[PDB]
């Protein structure tokens, strides 16, 4: 975090003070899919 | 079911500069550190 | 004095999305300029006190 006030500020050196720099960042664990339970395809053939 | 959506609130840093000290305070702005950047 | 806000580019512009955060780097500094003037309002808003 001293090294994140010389990547937000683009500076070399720091100066004295109090600095915004950036937010949380919450990685997503696993992948939900929610659907129905339907045992019948679709009549793509009858058409077709 | 209800959403609620996450990574909220900010990182704030308060350090003297690299002629005095490298040790620096974090500040977590609005968010409670009971629950709880690489 | 006033009301101090900040406003953050991150979750207002973008819906957490890996598409929105790498075009926004195609614009560069525009939320450079604005995370800057909204810190430089709260320094002035403590002077006034």
């Amino acid at each position: 975090p001293l090294s994140e006030t010389k990547c937000t500020l683009k500076s070399f050196t720091v100066e004295k003070g109090i600095y915004q720099t950036s937010n949380f960042r919450v990685q997503p664990t696993e992948s939900i899919v929610r659907f129905p339970n339907i045992t019948n395809l679709c009549p793509f053939d009858e058409v077709f | 079911l209800d959403i609620t959506p996450c990574s909220f609130g900010g990182v704030s840093v308060i350090t003297p500069g690299t002629n005095t000290s490298n040790q620096v305070a974090v500040l977590y702005q609005g968010v409670n550190c009971t629950e709880v950047p690489t | 004095s006033m009301t101090k806000t900040s406003v953050d580019c991150t979750m207002y512009i973008c819906g957490d999305s890996t598409e929105c955060s790498n075009l926004l780097l195609q614009y560069g500094s525009f939320c450079t300029q604005l995370k800057r003037a909204l810190t430089g309002i709260a320094v002035e808003q403590d002077k006034n006190t």
